[PDB]
C-alpha cells in the first residue's frame, strides 16, 4: 500500500504523520524536502505495509513533487483547518496536480489542526470538508490533531479501507 | 550505488540549490524514481495518439507547443499552470525551442483584447500566472526578445486593469530581467540588447500613443503600488535603464523620468518608512549618487569649452 501526503507549506503533514507512527513530535519545525519511510500498522488480525511519501509544502520544491507520485494507491490531501488559504489550494493546486500526475490514485482530504480551531472565527468547517469530499471525489473527510492525538490512526485505516 | 553523482542530474533538473539537504539513502529513490518517470511520460505519449488524453500527450513539450496554434481555452491553460509550474528546466527548454513562447504570447494578446465578460478576466490572469513559469527559465527571455512585440506586450498586459497587484509584479520581473540582459547568459559572446529590446518598448508606447510620455504608466504603477517587491522591482528597472555607458545617453533617459515626476517621488519616499529596507536603500542612493556625478561630469565638460 502506497501513501502519499500533499498540501500547502506548514499545515502538518510531517507531525501526522510522525504522531501516526512514533508517535510524536520533531520539536524542531524542519521544512521538509523528501522523504520516504515504510511502516507496518496493526489493523484487524493482520499487519499492513505501509510506504509514506511525505512532502515539500513549498513552492520551491515544486518540480520534484512529482517524483513522488508514481504508482501510489492513496494521497492525502491535506489542509490545516485553521487556514482558509490552504484549504482553497486544495482545489486550485493540490487535487489538479495529482489528477495530472496519478489519476489512478484514491484521494483522502485530510483536515489538520483541528485542535486549533476556534470559533467566531472565519475556519474551516467539518461541513465545508464534507462538502469537498464529495465535489472532489475523495473517499472520506477526516480531520486530525497530530497535538491531541486525534483522527491519527483514523486517517490511516481509512487509506487500507479504501483498498480493503 | 554508492557515487552518488547521478542525481547532480536530478538536481540541476528540478532546481534544487542545496542537495546536501538530502539523505544519501533518499537520493538514490530519487535518482530510481527520475529515471522511471522519464520511461513514464514515453509510454504515456505513444499512448495517448489514440486514447486521446491530450493531458498525458501535452506531456510532450513540442506537442503542446504545436497544440497552442489551434487551442486557447481554459482547459488547455489551466493544465499548463500544473504542467510548467512542476515540470522539468529541460521540458520549458524544449518548448520555448521549438516557438511555444511566440505560440503562447498570442493566446496572451487575444486574451489581453477580448471583450469582458466573466470568463474574460480569470483566462487573462491564467495567461499571466502560465507565463510567470515559462519566464523562469532563461532560454524563455532569450526568446521573448526574438519575438516582434513581445516586451510591447508585455508592457500593455502589465497595465490591464485586469489582472491583480501580483500579476503586474511578475511581468515587471519579467521586464527588468529582460533590460539586464544585454549578453546571452549562456554563451560567452552573442549580443541580445534586451536593454535595447525593452526601451524601445517603451518608446514604442509612446508612438503608439499609449504612454502621453514616455515611461509614464510604468511609473505611475511603481507610484501607487503598495508591494515592496513592487517598489524595489520598479526601482532596479528604472536604475537599469539609465544605467547607460554614455553621459548623453543617461542625461537623456533620467530627463524623461525627472519629467515625469521620479525626483519628487524619490524625495518624498526618503521622509518615508520605505528607507527601512535595504534594497530600496540602495536603489535609491544610486540614483541620488548617479545623478551628481554626471551633474559633475557636464559641469566639467562645459568649463573646458
Ligand atoms: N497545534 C498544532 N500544531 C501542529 C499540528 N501539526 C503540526 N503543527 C505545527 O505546525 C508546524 C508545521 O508542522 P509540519 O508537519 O512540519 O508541517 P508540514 O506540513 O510538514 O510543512 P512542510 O514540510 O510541507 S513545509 C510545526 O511547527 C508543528 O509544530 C497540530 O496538529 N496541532
Ligand atoms: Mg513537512
Amino acid at each position: 500500500l502506497k501513501i502519499v501526503v500533499v498540501g500547502d507549506g506548514a499545515v502538518g503533514k510531517t507531525c501526522l504523520l510522525l504522531a501516526f507512527s512514533k508517535g510524536e513530535i520533531p520539536t524542531a519545525y524542519v521544512p521538509t524536502v523528501f522523504e520516504n519511510f515504510s511502516h507496518v500498522m496493526k489493523y484487524k488480525n493482520e499487519e499492513f505495509i505501509l510506504h509514506l511519501w511525505d512532502t515539500a509544502g513549498q513552492e520551491e520544491y515544486d518540480r520534484l513533487r512529482p517524483l513522488s507520485y508514481a504508482d501510489s494507491d492513496v494521497v492525502l490531501l491535506c489542509f490545516a483547518v485553521n487556514n482558509r488559504t490552504s484549504f482553497d489550494n486544495i482545489s486550485t493546486k493540490w487535487e489538479p496536480e495529482i489528477k495530472h500526475y496519478i489519476d489512478t490514485a484514491k484521494t483522502v482530504l485530510v483536515g489538520l489542526k483541528v485542535d486549533l480551531r476556534k470559533d467566531g472565527s472565519d475556519d474551516v468547517t467539518k461541513q465545508e470538508g464534507d462538502d469537498l469530499c464529495q465535489k472532489l471525489g475523495c473517499v472520506a473527510y477526516i480531520e486530525a490533531s497530530s497535538v491531541a492525538k486525534i483522527g491519527l490512526n483514523e486517517v490511516f485505516e481509512k487509506s487500507v479501507d479504501c483498498i480493503f | 550505488e554508492v557515487v552518488q553523482q547521478k542525481f547532480a542530474i536530478v538536481a540541476k533538473e528540478m532546481k534544487i540549490d542545496n542537495p546536501e539537504l538530502i539523505t544519501i539513502p533518499n537520493q538514490w529513490k530519487l535518482v530510481q524514481e527520475y529515471e522511471k518517470k522519464q520511461k513514464k511520460d514515453i509510454r504515456i505519449q505513444l499512448n495517448a495518439q489514440k486514447t486521446g488524453n491530450w493531458r498525458n500527450a501535452i506531456t510532450d513539450p513540442k506537442y503542446l507547443a504545436d497544440l497552442l496554434k489551434t487551442r486557447d481555452d481554459m482547459d488547455l491553460l489551466n493544465e499548463m499552470v500544473v504542467v510548467f509550474r512542476s515540470s522539468s528546466v529541460s521540458f520549458i527548454k524544449t518548448f520555448v525551442s521549438v516557438g511555444g513562447l511566440a505560440n503562447l504570447m498570442a493566446i496572451y494578446k487575444k486574451k489581453i483584447e477580448a471583450e469582458n465578460s466573466n470568463t474574460a478576466i480569470d483566462e487573462e490572469r491564467k495567461c499571466c500566472e502560465v507565463l510567470r513559469y515559462v519566464f523562469a527559465e532563461e532560454d524563455a527571455t532569450v526568446a521573448l526578445i526574438e519575438i516582434d512585440g513581445g516586451v510591447e506586450l508585455l508592457l500593455k498586459g502589465m497595465n490591464s486593469k485586469r489582472i491583480t497587484p501580483d500579476n503586474q509584479l511578475d511581468i515587471l520581473l519579467e521586464i527588468t530581467l529582460t533590460s539586464s540582459m544585454v549578453e546571452h547568459p549562456s554563451q560567452e559572446g552573442l549580443y541580445l540588447g534586451g536593454d535595447v529590446c525593452v526601451m524601445n518598448a517603451f518608446s514604442n508606447l509612446v508612438s503608439e500613443g499609449v504612454d502621453m510620455k514616455k515611461f509614464l504608466s510604468f511609473f505611475s504603477l511603481f507610484s501607487k503600488s503598495k508591494s515592496e517587491k513592487f517598489k524595489h522591482a520598479s526601482l532596479v528597472l528604472i536604475n537599469n535603464l539609465i544605467d547607460q555607458p554614455e553621459l548623453e545617453h543617461r542625461m537623456d533617459v533620467r530627463n524623461s523620468f525627472i519629467e515625469i515626476g521620479l525626483v519628487n517621488e524619490l524625495e518624498n519616499m526618503k521622509n518615508t518608512e520605505w528607507m527601512k529596507i535595504d534594497k530600496i536603500k540602495d536603489s535609491i542612493n544610486d540614483f541620488f549618487d548617479s545623478w551628481e556625478e554626471d551633474k559633475k561630469e557636464v559641469e566639467s565638460r562645459f568649463d573646458d569649452l
